[PDB]
């Protein structure tokens, strides 16, 4: 295990810089007369900066940072490449958080407790056998082999936040750790009601979250900034990430969780993340669960939910996404950013600032102007002039290039940032003028958006029934989303059903009622553990954590509510009423607490749509990819189901007249407004494309009809 | 039985296959049709040539080629297969 | 943890030792890397007792380069640093890259200039361009 | 022959960048020779150069 380290790998890089140097410092001193050379004057230090240069831009290990939540950041860090499973991969490098994509066995993450010895071998903590000492073991410590240190040590930090990690397959644990990096903060961050130790050791140690320096009192707390006054005297302030945009477009926010009076020692927990509360990673919420099937809107993988979610903005979450403009240095002249546009009425207008750029708070749709700009002219139709000569109107110049919305996007402006060249500030060369704006969408969670649990689980919303209308205990209070049944007799994700009945145990509290001893499931267990109240967190490690025992004996412990009806029996499960019917259900239906999450795919991101738009310039096909109106891609396996239906118009429709066809598919366009009909497609512009290329080959090509023998395209 | 056909399932192919060869000879057999129904709708359509229907009481917007469907189901044109 | 909230914790066993820093396998590195006075202080609980840092190995193994016809002194030894140009903010703001301008110190004896060196913030990142970017760790054999 | 300018396109990109086609310094490797060619061969050049 050579375990390239980033500084290492990063020194081996400069050799290379160093090495190319020394090679011209050997050449170049020659040439010249000595006492005219010094190491100075002959060392061009370029192959040195540009082998480091080269190396954090073109590098394959220098990676784009991504952080959705601190734990990606976190999990994203501590990665490692394999390319260059066994009893040295446990304890060292756990295949266990490997992509469920090709690349599964080349990248996987560092174990919790993995130390790196400085030569590059990975160092695995245990304690010699049960010794109280803790050494380093490797292959070294492989010779002699007699105890390990703790358990989960082949576990990695994004596994061993799953709580019942033993119960659920290899599979179901790989994907529950993607699931969890893919997770989106939340604007209300709510803390895991049940999970394991991990929570607050990797919050603090991911680095989103503020903590505290050295022991003191603060002075003063506000949404900016936190003071803290230290006994030493010193004075220590913190400002807080407010709405920062992240890598990939999620709001960044801290959250103040002290005050004035409080004392706080050091190392602790100033304020939340923004995937944290408390101190202790929350990746999504807590929420009452039914697993019954529901009508079929829960088919396959389908949730369904309350509107309660969207009322409450329990799921929603903040998206900010920035898009940039900039000025002159153009091919016929330099351009200007203004707030004039060529010919637009003085309501689209109405928002844009005397620059012309879009006043921040104010809200933006598509297609509505960010930045205006104008661009030099060609200056150079007849039938618009006299329209222009008539109204009075003129050929100002002009080509209007203006920053609008992109297609299917919206929000509100939260800042700008413009760089001018009156001002003396770096810039490319050439261009004048740089402005960036930043807008913000607050996203209501929407059916068609993909939930996941921490067991792998996932699934799209299938519906979103309004509150009247949900299984609900006798209470009266409605469950927030409904699971159903039919994938465990393949694959059977056991865990999940466990943190969902101790989500329930530890919403309602429990008391053993030990009468004459205690029952023979709490044999193994503390004293501490009994009589809890309601809403109360808990922590079961991966390998040692709760037994099936135990749980059943907490099944029979509920503090009824508020009238003092029991909601749960032993079972977990209850009787539900149908919200529409208003009969029960038949049967009881386990009900619950599970954690689940909003993963990064979202509707808003994922729709598109394309009646026509522009045109790539190589070949006349549509494009997509770009800011607007991407068109969708047909296949050759396309075109075999579309041959095999023997449908030819339709296949010549689609690769002829939507495609490629220069004359075809605006004629089209033009006689669907006239209500006409759809004129017969002509030649396709990728096949005269590859005449040419054949012709290019010194391949003489000609297509001949029944006569006339030679045909020009043309 | 099948209670009563809705929308573009209207009329049903088993009905319509009777009237043609294949299911391919009945794509032609509406397709030009509905090319005279939005002509005529339209208006005279190609030179020296006068277009005729609709045949069949139309419908409200129906479409004209889901006026050539109904047409076909009740015979009231013919084709010449092949 | 001080301020850590309570937990139930079901496991009946202890762990005594903590886990360590999981963001130590990018600091550490680093650290050795540019040669920290705070990897100097490995030396405290010592082990090998020279901290020889990763540039001057690197530099020490080169040094000197000897010219073929005529011995060149070209020992370089004892780079030095400079406090950062600017804040992390300021660079992901202004676009530029979060680094540390270093020259070499070291037959005439006029000391040169290198480049801007990049710099590894608190979080174990790199500014590079404006963006923060994480470089993974290779395993080969 | 020479393939059309449209189909080996150069243009400029974003952000003040230009992009261009292979076949431009393709083209551009086998004119330039060819051109050579002709100045050895006015020139009287040895074999050994013109045959090279
Ligand atoms: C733009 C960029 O930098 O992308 C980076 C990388 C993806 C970003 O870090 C990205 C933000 C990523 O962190 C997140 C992202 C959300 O994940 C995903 O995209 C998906 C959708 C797949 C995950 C998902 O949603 O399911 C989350 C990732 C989580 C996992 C388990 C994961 O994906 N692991 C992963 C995936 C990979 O495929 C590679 C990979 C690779 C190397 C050496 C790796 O170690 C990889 C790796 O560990 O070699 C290849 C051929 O090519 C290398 C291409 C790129 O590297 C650059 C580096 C330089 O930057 C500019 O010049 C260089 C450029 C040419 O290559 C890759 C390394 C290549 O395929």
């Amino acid at each position: 295990r050579r375990l390239r380290t980033v500084g290492e790998l990063i020194q081996n890089q400069i050799r290379v810089g160093l090495s190319r140097m020394e090679r011209v410092v050997r050449e170049r001193m020659t040439t010249q007369d000595v006492e005219a050379i010094t190491p100075q004057t002959l060392i061009n230090i370029r192959p040195v900066v540009a082998a480091i240069k080269e190396f954090f831009g073109t590098s394959q290990l220098s990676q784009f940072m991504d952080q959705n939540n601190p734990l990606s950041g976190l999990t994203h860090k501590r990665r490692l490449l394999a390319l260059g499973v066994h009893p040295s991969h446990y304890g060292r490098m756990c295949p266990i958080e490997t992509p469920e994509g090709p690349n599964i066995g080349l990248i996987g993450s560092l174990s919790v407790y993995a130390r790196v010895n400085p030569f590059g071998f990975i160092e695995t903590p245990y304690r010699k056998v049960v010794t109280d000492q803790i050494d380093y073991l490797t292959a070294d410590e492989e010779d002699r082999h007699v105890m390990d240190v703790s358990p989960r040590q082949m576990v990695s930090v994004a596994t061993a936040m799953i709580p019942f990690l033993e119960h659920d397959d290899a599979n179901r644990a790989l994907m529950g750790a993607n699931m969890q990096r893919q997770a989106v903060p939340l604007v209300r961050s709510e803390a895991p009601l049940v999970g394991t130790g991990m929570e607050l050791r990797a919050a603090i140690d991911a680095g989103d979250v503020v903590v505290a320096d050295k022991t003191g009192v603060i002075e003063e707390v506000s949404a900016d900034y936190i003071t803290v006054m230290a006994d030493d005297g010193t004075r220590q302030s913190y400002r807080l990430r407010k709405f920062a945009r992240s890598n990939h477009g999620t709001c960044a926010n801290q959250r103040p969780i002290v005050d004035a009076g409080q004392r706080v020692e050091a190392g602790q927990v100033i304020a939340d993340g923004p995937c944290t509360q408390n101190g202790e990673m929350a990746l999504g919420k807590n929420l009452l669960v039914a697993i019954m099937p529901w009508e079929g809107h829960n088919y396959e993988d389908a949730i369904i939910l309350s509107n309660r979610l969207v009322e409450e903005d329990v799921l929603t979450s903040i998206h900010i996404e920035e898009h940039e403009i900039d000025a002159r240095d153009t091919k016929l002249g330099a351009e200007e950013i203004t707030r004039d546009i060529p010919n637009v009425s003085d309501e689209v207008l109405a928002d844009l600032d005397e620059r012309g750029i879009v006043r921040i708070g104010a809200e933006v749709r598509d297609g509505d102007i960010l930045v205006g700009k104008v661009t030099p002219k060609g200056e150079t139709t007849p039938e618009e002039r006299l329209l222009r000569a008539i109204f009075g109107e003129k050929a100002r110049e002009v080509r209007d290039t203006s920053l609008k919305v992109p297609h299917g996007e919206s929000g509100k402006v939260i800042g700008i940032r413009v760089f001018s060249r009156e001002d003396d500030d770096e810039l490319p060369a050439g261009v004048n003028e740089l402005v960036r704006v930043y807008v913000a969408q607050k996203r209501k969670i929407s059916d068609g958006d993909k939930l996941a649990g921490r067991h792998g689980n996932k699934g799209v919303i299938g519906k979103i029934l309004p509150v009247e209308d949900m299984p609900f205990l006798p209470d009266g209070t409605p469950v927030d989303i409904i699971l159903n049944t039919h994938g465990v007799p393949r694959r059977m994700n056991i865990g999940q059903i466990l943190e969902t009945h101790l989500g329930w145990v530890a919403k309602a509290g429990w008391n053993i009622d030990v009468a004459a001893g205690v029952p023979d499931w709490a044999s193994k267990l503390p004293e501490e553990l009994y009589s809890a109240p309601a809403d109360s967190t808990v922590a079961t490690p991966v390998f040692d954590g709760a037994q099936e025992g135990e749980l059943a004996g907490l099944l029979g412990s509920t503090l009824p509510n508020r009238d003092g009806e029991v909601m749960v029996d032993a079972d977990g499960k209850s009787t539900l009423f149908d919200g529409r019917s208003g009969e029960p259900f038949p049967y009881p239906v386990t009900v619950g607490y599970m954690y689940i999450l909003k993963l990064h795919h979202l509707v808003d991101d994922k729709i598109h749509a394309r009646s026509t738009g522009p045109y790539s310039m190589i070949t006349q096909q549509p494009l997509g990819g770009k800011a607007q109106f991407g068109g969708q891609r047909f296949g050759e396996m396309e075109c075999w189901a579309m041959q095999a239906y023997g449908a030819a118009y339709t296949l010549q429709e689609l690769l002829t007249i939507k495609s490629d066809d220069t004359v075809g598919r605006v004629k089209v366009y033009e006689a669907i407004v006239k209500g006409e009909n759809i004129p017969e497609p002509g030649i396709p512009e990728s096949f005269k494309v590859l005449l040419k290329e054949l012709q290019s080959l010194c391949l003489n090509v000609e297509v001949l009809s029944s006569d006339g023998a030679a045909i020009e395209m043309r | 039985a099948y209670d009563t056909p809705l929308g573009i399932t209207n009329p049903p192919i088993d009905e319509l296959l009777s009237r043609a060869s294949s299911k391919y000879a009945l794509v032609i057999y509406a397709a030009k049709r509905a090319r005279q129904i939005n002509d005529y709708y339209n208006q005279l359509g190609d030179g020296i040539l006068e277009y005729v229907g609709p045949l069949v009481e139309p419908g409200l917007q129906e479409k004209p080629l889901s006026i050539a469907l109904r047409e076909i189901h009740g015979d009231l044109l013919e084709h010449t297969e092949g | 943890v001080p301020g850590a909230p309570n937990r139930v914790s079901f496991a009946k066993l202890r762990e005594p030792l903590e886990v360590p820093g999981l963001l130590d396998v990018q600091t550490d590195s680093f650290e050795w890397l540019v040669g920290s006075d705070r990897w100097r202080q490995a030396a405290i609980d010592r082990g090998e007792e020279n901290p020889v840092g990763g540039l001057e190995e690197v530099l020490a193994e080169l040094s000197p380069i000897e010219d073929f016809s005529g011995s060149m002194s070209l020992s370089f030894s004892d780079p030095r640093f400079d406090e950062v140009k600017a804040s992390v903010d300021e660079c992901k703001d202004k676009d530029m890259t979060y680094a540390a301008p270093l020259f070499v110190t070291a037959i005439k004896s006029q000391t040169v200039f290198m480049g801007d060196f990049p710099m590894m913030t608190e979080k174990g990142t790199f500014i590079i361009n404006g963006t923060e970017r994480v470089v993974v760790s290779q395993l080969v054999r | 022959p020479v393939i059309p300018p449209e189909l080996r396109p150069m243009v400029q990109l974003d952000g003040g960048r230009f992009a261009t086609s292979d076949l431009n310094d393709l083209y551009r490797r086998v004119i330039n020779r060819n051109n050579r060619l002709k100045r050895l061969i006015d020139l009287g050049a040895p074999e050994i150069i013109v045959n090279n």
